[PDB]
């Protein structure tokens, strides 16, 4: 449905440079620790904020990745309420994004207080399609475009191969 | 004897896009392509013998000039095409620097693309990824499934179909004006007859008829070449009366040497494709050429067993 | 350009042995004063880098810097052929699509000459070595090997522990539990013996014991190795060369973090 | 309580050496004359037996006899720290859970120490051997161990047969037969080279290659092996050691049993 | 019949490892003159011919040749009984169905013998050998050895190209390319380090790194090698014996 493509876009809009991590593929939280805290609290060479994307948090079997963020929140917490209570600790000044496809993941229950839950319901690939085909100079009747789709399964890499292959011919 | 000739589908395979008699839309777009260059990822499916290989072939001649050698990277199923041939080489010769005019790119064809393992074909994808401005990879495989998805997602797709009558009839009445031999329409309708849209298959029988015979007439070709077998057994299948099916087992096909295995075989291939009755005769059938054949896997693989799955496949018709 | 005359082929190829199987992929720059090298693993829990001065060299001329990136089971399938007393010379242009190495014996007679296809890689060296360290150590290094090596068979996890005066290896795992104590001391009966100790803050860090072994091979090129630790980053672990050095820094297990 | 400290850490390796592999239990039993072992296989074919007396140690001491049964894969493992020349002392209290392997460097530096896990074991050791065997050989066992490594390539099964002054090995299988012929003689140049045979009755027994190959490690233990064997009970193989004994009990084949 | 004694068990263990692996039957004669034998690979590229002459033996008895095939496997398994320093004796009558090795020490102490079973070959030995080749050249095995060793590594291929006074191995494959060349040269301090090249036409040839690799153990028989090219034939390499040689014929490529 475009949950990647919508993260990304509002991102970039909003002035942040993107950063994709996938948690089902990063099998070492406690390494991948390095990149995120690097990610989070390291000033990138880019003139742009780095935003963190999280996709696939549901497929990590291996808490790791989860207990890193909450570990970073917790302490993030506790690194503000030392600033509005410490009579005379990094805090976080980067938006985080995760992706999910099921929220009621046992490995997420941990995650969820800290989060702001936002449910994508079933266009969006159509959008994407007709401003690839304004930007090549390709007039494709929006048709043509629907029935691309649907030969793709909702498959974006496919729908712009197949596209390409028809600008080719 | 000390050395023979080069054969007719080796000796007039097609060098140059115009000469290739197969689908026009496609043709005519490799031949744009060539012209204007930039080409991209491309998978071309199909069957066998319709010019899937020659295609790619003469795209990538047709594209690269004289810089064929050096910039084209020919890689089939005879060689190694693992895991380890797609990190090591194929990133070496994507990676590798050439100068090449500002139109072309450097082609890797693989064919057989249906035959490289999981592996191989899924580190392929950032390989033809982050070199996409200067190596395209084109394949030619006969089963668009066995590549994997992601790997279609980045080219395009080329479906090659069957070549109708007109067009190897055309190609088979050119080799015949530059070969100067004697034929017969009757003798050229049998060849496209037994050829099934297989020019390849086409081409070899005419020249097999030509040195056998030297006139190329339907007597000839029926007597070197074999009547398409399934059509013999869907003739059987199709009969009304079960002594006419019987006699046609027997003498067709028992008596010429065809095995149980074949003719059973053909059965259901014939049986699984039929058209002619409906969808549950179709399934029923099935399910007797299937149980025979459980029997003929046994090794009581015998003429009785072909004459009872007739006997019940006609039972099933007799309402 | 690149060009690099080592006296004795051995030299590289004990370099390149130490890079080996622990990193696939190496980015050499050559440049005014040497040559350096980076490598880091796919978990990225360890950096190889080398250090080569000018005077390492029985020749070294670069007029203009040269970058290049190559696979390092290609390099070291090639370096095999330096018969360790050939000369070698490493010879690339400004702007390389190979890196060539020259094997030369005394006289003309045998030239072995090899092409290697190179690998683009984004240049990012990582500068990550500390001003201090908590606690530097050296000892030999066929010592800390065979430290490493009676500890390695019990588990995948080795730890250093640092005190005054005191530095304990300790590996703890299904059969039972290991440990090597080592204390400080002065040998003048020969000093390369000798096992050094600065502790500036007891240090206690645990390591995965698979990178303790790829990094043991630095003995070969250095009699002693120095290992510096800190908790506030990966530890340091160095073999030096004449003008120049080998170092393999290892970020320490958080608890499962090699 | 278990307190014995070998010399050299090497003596105790071999020692194991020996029941490696053929073996995968062994119970120890410690007591005021030394340290006995006994393994037996699981087709039950072959024991592996051991004897050290008190004065193969440098230090022992048994107030208390304990009997300790453990893996011997574990104990192999464990077995590769000693160095050869380093210090091994085997310690454990009166019902031990664990066997402690202590190896130590002649000055202070280095401890390396295990606490390997027991099996409970039901004790029962066996007492095979017999007072008269029919035939009996020694010779050494170097020249022992290429006479089954010859014929071992051409069957499973390897025949002894003895006559007067004349002792024969022999293999047949696929390939061919293969025969190995010795003669008794007394060399005065080294007398370990000598071959000494004492027949009271003519012999001729089977066994199975595997096993024999088994059995051939033991030369690490002595120059000379002694063979004894009867028609009425398991062959007996035996490496002295100074002030011990290792012996492994093989079964003839019926015609097929090891 | 066959009655044929090494001095040292430890010539004919060598001679083997020269068949060994690249071939998998061997056919044996004795006759008069010596002993020679043949083997050739399955796709038939590799012909390893032998012969040894009645001088290279302690003793050897001939009054009736005899051949003899046998696999290679079987034959090396018990060729390692020789301690090197044992005698070695080949033994067979008129009409064998078993070839005998009898191994034995100085003294009368032990005695290994073996009874290898034969197999049934037809005689057919090859006469592939050319009066002339393009180019002759012999240099030290142990340098060839590490020339194929070098060039193995980058490709299933490598090249031999002889020019006047210039003799150049070369393999090209996936992680680049690599070139040994060398020059004619005559050692007095000790000729048989020296590089001798004798070039009719040059000659330019391709051969599997495979059987050249397999080629190369012949360096355990011989200082020396000799390397016989044709363009019009299998490539001879040469390792000679006293009283003898092993040779290796191996087909070009294309
Ligand atoms: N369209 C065509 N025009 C002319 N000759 C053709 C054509 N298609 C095939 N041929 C002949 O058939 C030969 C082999 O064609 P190929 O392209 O190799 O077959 P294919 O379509 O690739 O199917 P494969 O290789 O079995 S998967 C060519 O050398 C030609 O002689
Ligand atoms: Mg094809």
């Amino acid at each position: 449905i475009g949950k990647t493509s919508v993260a990304h876009v509002i991102a970039k809009q909003s002035g942040f440079s993107v950063s994709e991590i996938n948690a089902s593929d990063e099998r070492a939280g406690p390494m991948v620790k390095e990149k995120i805290y690097n990610l989070l609290f390291n000033h990138t060479f880019d003139t742009n904020p780095v935003c963190l994307v999280a996709d696939e948090i549901d497929g990590s079997i291996e808490s790791g990745f989860i207990r890193i963020l909450v570990d970073i929140m917790q302490s993030d917490i506790k690194a503000t309420n030392k600033l509005l209570y410490g009579q005379p600790s990094k805090l976080l000044t980067r938006p985080i994004i995760c992706i999910c496809n099921n929220l009621y993941a046992p490995s997420l229950e941990k995650l969820k207080p800290f989060c702001e839950i936002i449910a994508v319901k079933r266009t969006t690939l159509l959008e994407r399609l007709n401003l690839i085909c304004h930007k090549e100079n390709m007039n494709i009747p929006i048709k043509a475009i629907n029935d691309l789709i649907d030969l793709a399964q909702g498959d974006v890499r496919n729908c712009i191969n197949n596209l390409q292959f028809l600008a080719s011919n | 004897t000390l050395s023979l000739q080069l054969p007719w589908v080796e000796k007039y395979r097609p060098q140059v896009l115009s000469d290739i008699v197969g689908n026009k839309e496609t043709i005519d777009r490799l031949q744009q392509i060539a012209k204007d260059g930039n080409m991209p990822h491309m998978i071309i499916s199909g069957m066998p013998g319709i010019g899937k290989t020659t295609s790619v072939h003469c795209l990538a001649h047709e594209l690269l000039g004289r810089s064929y050698a050096d910039g084209v990277l020919e890689l089939n199923a005879s060689d190694d095409r693992g895991i380890d041939v797609v990190r090591n080489q194929i990133k070496h010769f994507a990676q590798k620097k050439l100068h090449l005019p500002p139109g072309k790119h450097k082609i890797v064809i693989l064919d057989e693309a249906d035959s490289m393992t999981a592996g191989a074909q899924q580190a392929l994808r950032r390989t033809m990824e982050l070199y996409s401005n200067s190596t395209r990879f084109a394949f030619a495989c006969n089963q668009s499934n066995k590549i994997i998805e992601p790997l279609q997602s980045r080219c395009a797709i080329l479906r090659y179909s069957k070549l109708s009558d007109e067009d190897v009839l055309k190609r088979l009445l050119q080799i015949i004006k530059l070969e100067d031999v004697k034929y017969t329409n009757d003798g050229l309708e049998a060849i496209i007859f037994t050829a099934e849209g297989d020019m390849r298959q086409a081409i070899n029988n005419l020249q097999s008829t030509v040195a056998g015979h030297g006139l190329v007439n339907a007597d000839n070709v029926f007597k070197i070449v074999d009547s398409p077998h399934p059509l013999i057994v869907k003739k059987m299948l199709l009969a009304s009366n079960l002594e006419d099916s019987i006699q046609i087992l027997r003498t067709d096909l028992w008596k010429k040497g065809y095995s149980s295995i074949d003719i059973v075989t053909t059965s259901f291939r014939v049986t699984k494709n039929l058209a002619q009755v409906k969808e549950s005769v179709r399934l029923e059938m099935i399910k007797e050429i299937g149980l025979t054949h459980m029997r003929i896997l046994e090794g009581v693989g015998t003429y009785l067993q072909l004459a009872s799955m007739l006997a019940k496949i006609h039972k099933l018709n007799n309402k | 350009m690149l060009e690099a005359k080592f006296e004795e082929a051995s030299l590289f190829k004990r370099i390149i042995d130490g890079f080996k199987d622990c990193v696939q992929l190496v980015n050499f720059q050559c440049k005014e004063d040497g040559i350096i090298a980076q490598a880091v693993d796919d978990s990225r829990v360890l950096l190889v880098s080398l250090e080569i001065g000018v005077e390492a060299f029985q020749e070294y001329r670069c007029d203009h810097p040269v970058t290049l990136g190559m696979d390092l089971t290609s390099l070291s399938k090639i370096l095999r052929c330096g018969n360790n007393t050939d000369t070698l010379t490493l010879i690339a242009d400004n702007t390389p699509d190979s890196i060539i190495l020259l094997f030369e014996d005394t006289k003309k007679d045998r030239i072995a000459e090899y092409s290697l296809k190179l690998m683009d890689i984004d240049a990012d060296f990582l500068k990550i070595e500390e001003l201090q360290y908590d606690s530097t150590l050296s000892l030999p290094s066929s010592e800390f090997s065979k430290i490493v090596r009676d500890l390695s068979q019990l588990s995948d996890s080795i730890n250093i522990m640092i005190t005054k005066e005191t530095i304990k290896f300790v590996a703890d795992g299904d059969i039972g539990s290991g440990s090597v104590i080592i204390k400080p001391f002065v040998d003048m009966e020969h000093p390369e013996t000798s096992i050094k100790l600065e502790m500036d803050q007891p240090v206690d860090l645990t390591f995965g014991a698979k990178y303790l072994l790829d990094i043991i091979k630095g003995s070969s090129l250095s009699d002693r190795v120095g290992i510096r630790l800190s908790s506030e980053a990966p530890a340091l672990f160095q073999f030096d060369l004449k003008s120049g050095f080998l170092q393999f820094f290892l970020a320490p297990k958080f608890n499962d973090e090699e």
